[PDB]
């Protein structure tokens, strides 16, 4: 048969170019060339074109040439996977290392070397951490699984998995070097977050759901569980971090492998035809695409035989970036396996051209073409138009691998439900819709027949035996014990908050029906839920959250208790906002979901269950005046002084029958002011025991997701290190605790405002749009005097009714304050202290820098060479401008020289031509304040509205001026600027147009 | 981190019959699956450490000496050469042989060892080296040598007898269980089976020159060996 000589030549073809090389006793093949190293993405990679021949083969059965030949493919694939396995095992003590305290140091060796499977590079002269290996590893070891293939063999082999996952869940977190292990464009020995990382090892963790590794055999214990919050806020990440390649790198070849067949871990599909059309537009080529802009690899100058690039390419790299056409074979598996015909036959069209002949006339991929070192100039005035020749390794394994899987599936040998047996190819289908059920308990007969005389129909904490609630934290405690392991030293997943996705669905233990409440209802855990307005809210924005993905099978089940603190002050009703929302849940619709009110019982017909198989069988003075002390705020002072003098952990023997600790006093009045619900001490015995809000460092990633640099406290010159990078919750602790200092309150109201501005994002991201940095200190500072000037009082009575106010009541003013409404000096104020600046802000400073020689703004300076280091789009912009533009320390003016920037950039677009000199704004400034005053005494005004600004020398009449208008700040701005020009021009004007 | 090579064969062989024991039922609830792992599990190890060293097997095939033969004990933890050739000898021969017929008797039962045709070819070379074993001397079972135990090597009859059982076991026998094909079945030369015959039917009755009789006779007229079809003798 001609398909039977067809696959004939295919399996000659793999057998001389791949298969030659398959490194007996441990399986690994070299990475090409004289390297004689093992790298674990580019033999998974390699071995995609041997399971696809394997899988053909296994179609035309009932020959005994065809079996053996398919069973030869399929055993020398899984030698390949056990191989790679036990590279893996190698370094447990390295994963659990890693697994608490995330750090380059602690991470697994991306290169590994070649038989005895030993390593062949320390620990810090390469870049040993690269989660997209690993994910891709992982992906590829279920999908195989998925297929039949038996590869994960042994219990703990599947505990090592289970680890391994664990450890990989923290990839959105986290820096990477990426996958061409350079960290950002320049090295520097710097890492930076990825999209491919976070994409594809969110879709590991789909794959791998529910996954049984011993195949149709297999059993209970031998499965793998895997939380859908970390797939979610995977997700999240890649939605809200993918206009581009990463904070870095405006556009990445590699972001290919995210939105095309390897994966399949994206969604909006318009996101993809985007992007698809970006990459298309920025790096394709005549010889294939660039990996990314500015990119110093295999290049004829940077002296190849260096490393640690100094950040001095503004040309050398550009235009003369080299092609690959791995990525034109990414693109042909792309078009063969959704839906496309046409662009697959285009692509190999123009891939054939560039493929180059070996040995007996077989296709052979190079790795890259390079530009000349001749033709360096034509190709720099006249982009793709000079020749490039042949470089790196000829038989590059990954690339013809890749090439050989997309002839083969578009011959038509092979369908795309073959490779994916998991069906991923319908990731972009749109859902229609999800329902969420909800189920309210009284905790005592008293509320439920409370409940019962307002039209409430529920059920009690009892009379459910068969079903138990408990909170999140028992939860959290039975996933910790997930994966241990005693022989291999093996911890089990690290313990770590649970989100809503998590609790809502069912869970079987000892076949026993457990439901639990959603995490954040614990008072002890902080005080946010005391609020009723602010639980009204976050129930909102959490059903919100439930009802938006829901991307686990089955329907979800929300259990909400309703306990004694929310009752009124009589204690005889529920309040107003309770009663108002359960209303509206008995109504079908409430936020944005559509809810049933049920039974639990009805409920626990249809419903998202899972199966935990794996928990299957003077002193005395000081204590009598603190007893016999009134006024409780003084009471909580003593109770801090005595925990910080002499009172860390010791007994204060306040009584005599039994000995409480001051743990346990401090519980107490922590409970007996909650009922008085009186917010004058509930900040100070926060701070005392040292509680932090649940998913900080969720809130910090949420934060940072989006190009924004955060700070802690009130900024002097040393201290106050700005955040660029995630860091882990002790790291992020220590932090705010350092910031903070002695005053313990700064940590506890940092913590509230930081998850106040991280919850707003989500929900409206347009109040932070043109932001660039948010510091905690001054914006507490600003609202501050906002209270001292709203109250007319003191700097301390504003900070006291500041700490008095609820929850809900911070959250309203700093709405408030973030949309800027409620005067033009304290408009000023407010908008130099948030540091708001227009967005074509940057674009007109850049201009300025490039038509100038530089701007002085009364100290130091900043040179016009920077534009050349430097583009519009980078974030090292971002943080030099701002340096360079916080040096006053006035708000007022800050204001003052953006708005002169800005006629200065208004003036220099008029006028076509060169200032060559040194621009100062102070100077302009100072001019446009004395017009003003010569202008106000010249109309006839007196002294006592020609104020002088006691630490500026401006007039208080000028920041009270309107920005537009006849007598308005800008005309003088203006004037001052054109007094500046002519003063630096050879006595004469060239303002043309 | 010493580790014997026959301690891990009749450890595996333990998982094995537990685990056709549990064959019986059908519904497992996933242990079958696991001791056959095991088995498995545990014949690729000793099938990877004997794969590392090639260049002495091709020593092997060409001057059988003690001083170039396969080691017998390795790490137990990254499968390494542990102890030289001046304190342990790591002459003997028993050990492969009951390594090849306890292969066969897996593979015939049903299972899936060997991966790639290098592995049939270094089994067919191992199973060259095994073709003289009636010539060389060796260390025995005991890897004391002989009674007096002064570092001498002789000949044993357990020995003989084992390679004997593991030339006729792996006689056209198929590597590849039932998908195979006519590739990958190992040869035997008759002439080196019968001159294993002569020299274990004439020294059978005792155990070596220096012993005459020995516990480890045994299992080579038992049940891992059965290697003698003669009933009187027996």
């Amino acid at each position: 048969s001609n398909s039977g000589v067809r696959l004939d030549g295919y399996a000659r073809l793999v057998q001389q170019t791949i298969l030659c090389h398959q490194n007996p006793v441990t399986g690994l093949l070299p990475a090409s060339y004289d390297q004689k190293d093992a790298w674990v993405r580019d033999n998974v990679y390699s071995i995609l074109a041997v399971w696809g021949l394997g899988l053909a083969y296994r179609k035309n059965a009932d020959r005994d040439e065809d079996k053996a030949k398919a069973y030869e493919l399929e055993q020398s694939v899984v030698k390949l996977m056990r191989g790679l396995l036990h590279c893996m095992i190698r370094q447990v003590d390295k994963v659990e290392s890693f697994k608490y305290s995330q750090s380059t140091k602690d991470s697994l060796h991306a290169k590994y070397n070649t038989k005895t499977c030993a390593t062949v590079v320390g620990d810090d002269q390469w870049g040993h951490l690269q989660l997209d290996a690993t994910s891709v590893y992982l992906l590829f070891l279920a999908q195989m699984t998925a297929s039949g293939l038996h590869i994960i063999h042994s219990l703990d082999e599947v505990n090592f998995i289970q680890n391994l996952v664990f450890y990989i869940e923290a990839a959105y977190k986290t820096a990477d070097f990426g996958i061409w292990e350079r960290g950002d464009k320049t090295n520097q020995g710097i890492s930076e977050l990825n999209a491919s990382s976070v994409g594809m090892a969110k879709a590991a963790l789909e794959a791998l759901d529910e996954l049984d590794l011993f195949g149709v055999k297999g059993g209970p214990q031998s499965v793998i569980h895997v939380l859908a919050d970390e797939v979610q806020h995977c997700q999240s990440i890649l939605n809200s971090l993918l206009p581009r390649a990463s904070t870095s790198k405006e556009v990445d070849a590699s972001l290919l492998s995210v939105v095309s067949f390897p994966a399949f871990a994206v969604e909006d599909s318009q996101l993809v035809e985007l992007t698809k059309q970006e990459i298309i537009t920025k790096l394709q080529g005549r010889y294939g695409c660039c990996r990314f802009l500015r990119d110093g690899y295999k290049t004829p100058k940077e002296d190849p035989n260096r490393l640690y690039y100094e950040p001095a390419e503004l040309k050398l790299f550009e235009n003369i970036e080299c092609e690959w056409p791995l990525f034109w074979t990414y693109f042909i598996l792309d078009g063969v396996f959704s839906g496309n015909a046409e662009q697959v036959q285009e692509y190999k069209e123009a891939l054939e051209a560039v493929l180059i002949k070996g040995k007996n006339g077989v296709p052979l991929l190079p790795e890259l073409y390079s530009v000349p070192p001749d033709r360096v100039d034509e190709e720099y005035q006249n982009p793709h138009t000079v020749d490039r020749v042949p470089m790196g390794k000829l038989p590059h394994m990954w690339g013809q691998s890749l090439y050989i899987l997309g002839s083969l599936m578009a011959e038509g040998f092979l369908a795309p439900g073959e490779i994916d047996p998991l069906n991923r190819r319908f990731s972009t289908v749109p859902k229609p819709d999800v329902v969420v059920q909800v189920s309210i308990l009284a905790e005592t007969e008293e509320i439920k027949t409370i409940l019962k005389d307002k039209g409430i129909y529920v059920e009690t904490i009892a009379e459910v035996y068969p079903i138990r609630v408990q909170p999140a934290r028992i939860l959290s405690h039975i996933y910790s014990s997930l994966g241990c392991n005693n022989r291999m030293k093996l911890s089990g997943r690290p313990y770590r908050h649970m989100g809503v996705l998590g609790t809502s669905k069912l869970y079987d233990i000892r076949k026993t029906i457990f439901t639990f409440t959603p995490q954040f209802i614990d008072q002890q855990q902080f005080y946010l839920a005391l609020d009723n307005k602010m639980i009204v809210e976050m129930l909102r924005t959490d059903l919100s959250y439930l009802c938006s993905r829901w991307r686990m099978t089955g329907q979800p089940t929300i259990t909400f208790p309703i306990s004694h603190s929310m009752l009124d002050e009589d204690g005889t009703s529920l309040n107003s906002s309770i009663l108002a929302a359960l209303r509206k849940m008995q109504d079908g619709y409430f936020g944005g979901a559509r809810v049933q009110t049920g039974k639990l019982s009805e409920f626990l017909t249809t419903s998202c269950c899972t199966h935990l198989s794996f928990m299957d069988p003077d002193f005395k003075a000081l204590v009598l005046q603190l007893k016999e002390t009134s006024s409780l705020q003084e009471q909580a002072d003593i109770l801090y002084m005595l925990y910080t003098m002499k009172g860390p952990d010791w007994n204060t023997e306040l009584y005599n029958e039994r000995s409480a600790t001051v743990r346990e006093l401090l519980t107490e009045l922590y409970g007996k002011v909650g009922e008085i619900r009186h917010w004058g001490l509930i900040r100070y015995i926060s701070g005392i025991l040292r509680k932090k809000v649940e998913a900080l460092d969720e809130a910090c990633t949420d934060l940072l997701s989006h190009q924004k640099h955060l700070t802690v406290g009130l900024p002097p010159e040393p201290r106050e290190k700005t955040i660029s990078a995630p860091l882990p919750y002790e790291a992020l602790t220590q932090l705010i605790d350092e910031a903070s200092e002695g005053d313990m309150s700064i940590s506890i109201l940092t913590q509230e405002i930081m998850v106040y501005l991280a919850m707003y994002m989500r929900t409206q991201p347009g109040l932070f749009a043109e932001m660039f940095r948010l510091r905690i200190g001054l914006i507490i500072q600003v609202m501050a005097t906002e209270l001292a000037h709203s109250l007319r009082c003191s700097a301390e009575e504003a900070t006291e009714g500041l700490m008095n106010l609820s929850p809900s009541a911070m959250k309203n003013l700093l709405h408030h304050i973030l949309s800027g409404k409620e005067q033009w000096q304290r408009r000023r104020r407010l908008d130099g202290a948030l540091n708001r600046v227009p967005v074509g802000f940057y674009q007109k400073v850049w201009k300025v820098l490039q038509k100038c020689h530089g701007l002085s703004v009364e100290g130091f300076v900043l040179p016009s060479s920077t534009t050349r280091e430097m583009t519009p789009g980078e974030i090292k912009f971002s943080v030099h401008v701002e340096s360079v533009l916080n040096r006053v320390p006035q708000p007022e003016y800050r204001q003052l020289l953006v708005e002169a920037i800005l006629v200065l950039t208004m003036l220099a677009d008029i006028e076509i031509h060169s200032i060559g000199s040194i621009i100062a704004v102070e100077k302009i400034v100072h001019i446009a304040n004395d017009l003003f005053l010569q202008e106000q005494k010249t109309l006839g005004a007196d002294d006592t509205m020609l104020a002088k600004d006691p630490a500026s020398g401006i007039c208080t009449l000028l920041y009270d001026s309107a920005p537009s208008g006849r007598f308005g700040t800008m005309t003088y701005l203006s004037k001052a600027a054109a007094t500046y020009v002519q003063e630096f021009l050879p006595h004469s004007i060239c303002a043309m147009q | 981190q010493k580790a014997k090579i026959q301690d891990s064969l009749y450890c595996a062989a333990g998982a094995w019959a537990l685990a056709l024991a549990y064959r019986r039922i059908d519904d497992d609830k996933g242990r079958t699956h696991e001791l056959e792992h095991s088995a498995i599990k545990c014949m690729r190890g000793i099938l990877y450490c004997y794969m590392r060293q090639a260049d002495k097997v091709q020593q092997f095939k060409q001057d059988p000496r003690p001083t170039t033969c396969l080691h017998s004990v390795f790490n137990v933890h990254t499968g390494d050469e542990l102890l030289s050739y001046e304190e342990y000898g790591h002459l003997q021969i028993n050990a492969v042989s009951l390594y090849l017929l306890y292969l066969v008797e897996m593979i015939s039962s049903g299972l899936q060892i060997i991966y790639n045709t290098d592995e049939v070819s270094f089994i067919q070379n191992l199973v060259f080296c095994v073709e003289r074993v009636y010539r060389v001397p060796d260390f025995g079972v005991w890897e004391r040598g002989s009674k007096y135990n002064n570092g001498s090597t002789e000949l044993h009859s357990s020995s003989v007898g084992l390679a004997k059982a593991a030339l006729e076991a792996i006689n056209g026998f198929n590597l590849f269980g039932n998908q195979g094909c006519s590739w990958s079945v190992i040869f035997v030369d008759l002439d080196a089976h019968n001159r294993n015959r002569q020299t274990l039917c004439s020294l059978l009755p005792r155990e070596s020159r220096s012993h005459n009789t020995d516990a480890a006779l045994l299992p080579c007229i038992s049940y891992p060996a059965f290697a003698l079809d003669d009933e009187v003798l027996f």
